[PDB]
């Protein structure tokens, strides 16, 4: 999740397209797996998105600062003992 | 992760019903089942039902604490975790005896106060957070409030299916039940009865991207508090 965050993102873009984008990114970058969008919302609130956190008129806590990407668009904004280590060394060891 | 309950294997369990299960090849005596049930998780419980039969034998609550070894102050919902409640404090006989005493005392209190009826006892935090969860987990209302403010009915069910998969998760639905719940939902001011013998709605908008329109004890809460408690 954080790899996708600080790999593809640097309007509010809603959130369904966001979850689908993360799903396809994970399928391509990592493995083909289905993600339940509610979970992705919870970890998105848990991830670094509070600065982008916003609200929608349809009663939807929404995001901001969104950078869309679907192709090659790129960025588009200690020590050692003498001879006895088993001697346990001093208290710091 | 979060899983759905599918409303099977639940009402039967919630109700104390005797059952001649087990002994598939043979036959195990019908045994009466009577056990208090508790379900907790770090994730969400997906529910898929609307019948009064369901949503009536259920109770919901949400915790408001968290224990950690770095107890940052200024947050009342955070305390220094004790890495000792688990590795010990369980095998000690005396603590178990004390807990058993607490349980028997509470059962005696319940029996002498509410005559054994757990439904009659009143908790405002409960039966309010529960109906708050009821306001959720009912995705049809969310779809209606998100996408619609005659288009027939196949379009409606397909729109609900695509919305659900996108908003929640790719899941399969049946058009008939969705329609009947639509006449069971807040659509009757729009829903009508066409002369072509096809129940349809009216004033239907299909949005695509953005189309606009109590008390505290002295020091002993186990004193049962006053009668309202
Ligand atoms: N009232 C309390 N005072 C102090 N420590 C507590 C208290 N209640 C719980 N703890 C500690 O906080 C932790 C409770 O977390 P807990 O819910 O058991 O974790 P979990 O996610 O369920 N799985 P696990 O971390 O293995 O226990 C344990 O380490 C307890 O010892």
């Amino acid at each position: 999740l954080h790899r996708f965050i600080t790999e593809r993102v640097v309007t509010v873009y809603n959130l369904s397209e966001v979850v689908t984008a993360y799903a396809e990114w994970y399928n391509t970058n990592i493995n083909v797996k289905r993600h339940i969008a509610l979970e992705l919302s919870q970890e998105l609130e848990n991830s670094v998105l509070e600065k982008y956190l916003q609200w929608s008129p349809n009663k939807t806590r929404i995001l901001k600062g969104c950078r869309i990407l679907h192709k090659f668009e790129t960025l588009q904004p200690i020590c050692e003992p003498k001879n006895k280590w088993w001697e346990w060394s001093p208290n710091p060891s | 992760k979060s899983e759905v309950l599918n409303t099977s294997r639940l009402k039967e369990m919630v109700n104390p019903g005797d059952v001649t299960a087990r002994e598939l090849n043979q036959k195990q005596e019908s045994f009466q089942m009577t056990a208090t049930m508790v379900a907790a998780s770090n994730y969400n419980f997906i529910i898929d039902t609307t019948d009064h039969g369901t949503w009536r034998r259920l109770r919901h609550y949400r915790s408001k604490v968290k224990f950690c070894h770095n107890p940052d102050p200024s947050n009342p919902y955070e305390k220094k975790e004790d890495p000792r409640f688990i590795h010990e404090y369980i095998m000690d006989p005396d603590c178990q005896n004390a807990f058993f005493s607490i349980l028997v005392y509470f059962w005696e209190k319940l029996q002498k106060e509410y005559n054994g009826q757990i439904k009659k006892v009143f908790c405002p935090t409960i039966e309010s957070e529960t109906e708050a969860y009821r306001k959720s987990q009912d995705t049809l209302h969310r779809f209606i409030t998100e996408r619609v403010v005659v288009y027939n009915l196949s379009e409606v069910v397909t729109a609900y299916a695509e919305w659900y998969n996108t908003n929640i998760n790719v899941k399969r639905h049946i058009a008939l039940e969705l329609s009947q719940e639509l006449e069971n939902s807040v659509l009757e001011k729009y829903l009508q009865w066409s002369p072509n013998k096809t129940r349809i709605l009216k004033g239907c908008r299909i949005l695509h991207k953005f189309e606009t329109l109590i008390c505290e004890p002295k020091n002993k809460w186990w004193e049962w508090s006053p009668n309202p408690s």
